[PDB]
């Protein structure tokens, strides 16, 4: 936890330590007081939000393509907690 | 149960299940023989059966696509446009089954939202094959001309794909006859039929006519008579058609002024 | 190890389509936070600021 | 006792799709435009009276499934056909909310009150969509008075911040064809109606009428402004658009 989140500041900001310190403070505060998910767990709802996003933008081909990509992610059987990963990538589109 | 979640997949491709059926042209309803306590989860999969029924009307259309050479030139160009949307319909069956083999169980209600986006698309292709029984060209142009005036924005997108490929043989006829004076017929699917009597050296004489009863509705009646005068003198994308026949009319009259110079 | 490489490739493809502007390094960190049971809502907010 | 709630939660979810229950059966009374549901006797009478609270959600759902059947049966090309296309969208996003609940019963659980407070965000949206659909069920309207009707309802709802947004998406998909045929009048004075979908109907100078089968936007005078622009071409904030659109083409 403590290390990974600091790593996040460091790669984005492109600065080492004692440069990212204040930013660290915001990040720590904001992650810690809301640590655990505040939504009911459900892979399907997040997926649907990603495909509607494709349709709304009229990128139909990519919306179908996406469906193939999510099955590939799921199939490998390595990453669990998948909804949160997907969720994040959708919020930042 | 899991065996039913798979079984509904096959009925999407229009392929009869692993249970006995007495439907395939009525809907695609399955009777297991213990359908009695499956009367709530058989009823969900009876709504999905009705999607597989609408797939089969498009499929039998495609058996009429190509014969030893099926009647029309536009009749089959239409059928090419209808097979493309069937092809895209297959794409979601091909992700759906590949989820039903990962390290499995996909919920009936989850897959219902997956079949809802095809259910506004395929249903309006099956409505579009109902207006047509004949394949004769220009009938098909009046079908998509009758369906792009209708409400609902979601099938209006779908018929605009189809407008672009139905119309494309109409326009391939049109621009050759305006510029050089040359024509194409294969079955008399152009709205110009040829030889009312017999051919006669040009001076403008009755040789072509509008042939209403197979006219594409893309043109209005005074604009079909305009492009007739243009073609004898040389001798929405529905509304882009009437613009450039006005720009054709000025280029063909220079040619008509050259005929005075020969006499 | 190999499945872990293949899986990351899938995720990179999920990223390109959505225009996130996350690199191979930024995505891998995000995943790791995500796997520890952090709320994605909070996580997205932090990221936006870090790009400022 | 916790078991009698669990299977009725599952039965309630089956009804909300639009599909017959195990212990909740559907009897048509008005032809399933409002369903007279009967849940059959259960041993525990407490769980049966709570189950009744959740069945009017499904009665209001039958109102909207007859709305999208209704406008298709007539084959309009009107903006009523497109009002239903929105209600099919609100109906596609609904189904994700039931199917989640369905997913939650598979592994893990939802009791009756766990049901109750998740349904509770959408029984209110259903009932606002249901009342726009029942007021419209008279076999009317054609283009302009559909629009007139939906504007009065948006100006009614004013001060409940809830229906301002929900009536916002409906009134702009309804206006999506309407501002097409509006432009055709203010820049060419020509009509584009498959039926009569534009208020100023036709039949130089020309023989224009207006009808109150296609009531003007909120005010009769701006429809009279568009009467007067089109002749010259031949020789809240939305009606406002017209008064200066006339007077730049005068």
């Amino acid at each position: 936890p403590n290390v990974l989140l600091q790593n996040l500041c460091c790669r984005i900001l492109g600065k080492g330590e004692a440069d990212v310190a204040q930013q660290f403070q915001y990040a720590v505060r904001v992650i810690g007081s809301n640590f655990a998910p505040t939504v009911e767990r459900d892979e399907f709802l997040v997926t649907e939000k990603i495909k509607k996003e494709f349709v709304r933008q009229r990128r139909e081909a990519d919306g179908a393509l996406f469906s193939e990509l999510h099955r590939k992610l799921q199939s490998q059987g390595v990453l669990k907690n998948r909804w949160s990963i997907l969720y994040l990538l959708l919020s930042l589109s | 149960e899991t065996s039913l979640v798979r079984d509904l997949l096959y009925v999407f491709q229009g392929i009869d299940g692993k249970f006995v059926k007495m439907c395939n042209s009525e809907n695609c309803y399955k009777v297991d023989g213990k359908v009695a306590v499956s009367k709530s989860l058989k009823d969900i999969t009876s709504k999905l059966s009705e999607l597989g029924w609408l797939h089969n009307k498009i499929k039998k259309y495609t058996d009429q696509r190509s014969l030893d050479r099926a009647f029309g030139l536009v009749g089959q160009s239409f059928c090419a446009a209808l097979h493309q949307e069937l092809k895209e319909y297959y794409r979601l069956l091909s992700v759906l089954h590949s989820q039903l083999q990962v390290e499995s169980s996909l919920t009936l209600r989850r897959l219902l939202v997956w079949t809802f986006d095809p259910k506004i698309r395929l249903k309006t292709l099956a409505a579009l094959v109902d207006h047509c029984q004949g394949r004769k060209g220009g009938e098909l142009a009046s079908a998509v001309h009758a369906y792009t005036k209708t409400g609902d924005p979601y099938m209006r997108s779908l018929v605009q794909h189809i407008l672009g490929l139905v119309a494309y043989p109409i326009l391939n006829f049109l621009y050759r006859w305006i510029y050089d004076g040359e024509l194409e017929d294969t079955y008399h699917e152009f709205f110009v039929a040829s030889d009312p009597v017999v051919k006669t050296d040009r001076l403008w004489h009755d040789k072509y006519s509008l042939r209403k009863s197979m006219i594409p509705s893309f043109m209005t009646m005074d604009q079909s008579r305009k492009v007739l005068l243009i073609g004898k003198s040389i001798n929405d994308l529905e509304n882009a058609f009437q613009t450039k026949i006005d720009a054709a009319y000025f280029d063909t009259s220079k040619y008509l002024l050259d005929v005075l110079n020969k006499n | 190890m190999s499945a872990v490489r293949e899986t990351m490739d899938v995720l990179l493809e999920i990223s390109r389509l959505l225009n996130t502007g996350l690199d191979m390094e930024t995505l891998s960190i995000c995943v790791r936070l995500c796997e520890q049971g952090i709320n994605p809502e909070a996580l997205s907010s932090v990221i936006k600021e870090l790009r400022r | 006792l916790p078991s009698q709630e669990t299977c009725l939660v599952e039965d309630l979810l089956y009804i909300l799709i639009g599909v017959d229950g195990r212990y909740i059966s559907v009897q048509p009374l008005v032809g399933r435009q409002s369903r007279s549901f009967s849940v059959e006797q259960n041993l525990d009478s407490s769980v049966k009276e709570l189950v009744n609270r959740i069945l009017p959600v499904a009665t209001n759902y039958s109102t909207v499934t007859r709305f999208v059947e209704e406008n298709s049966s007539f084959e309009y090309g009107q903006v009523n056909h497109a009002l239903g296309a929105a209600m099919r969208t609100l109906g596609k996003e609904y189904m994700i909310l039931i199917s989640q609940l369905e997913h939650l019963q598979r592994q893990g659980l939802l009791s009756l009150q766990k049901l109750w407070f998740y349904i509770q965000p959408t029984l209110r949206t259903m009932e606002v969509l249901a009342s726009i659909a029942t007021s419209l069920n008279k076999g009317e309207c054609f283009g302009g008075a559909t629009l007139s009707l939906l504007h009065d309802r948006t100006f009614g709802y004013t001060g409940d911040s809830q229906a301002q947004e929900l009536c916002l998406y409906l009134t702009k998909a309804a206006s999506a064809p309407y501002f097409d045929i509006l432009e055709r009048w203010i820049y060419r004075g020509i009509i584009n109606d498959p039926y009569s979908e534009f208020m100023v109907e036709e039949h130089w100078d020309q023989r224009y009428t207006i009808v109150q089968q296609q009531i003007p936007s909120f005010l009769q005078k701006v429809a009279d402004k568009i009467l007067s622009t089109g002749k010259y071409l031949n020789v809240q904030a939305y009606v406002e658009r017209i008064e200066k659109a006339y007077n730049y083409a005068s």
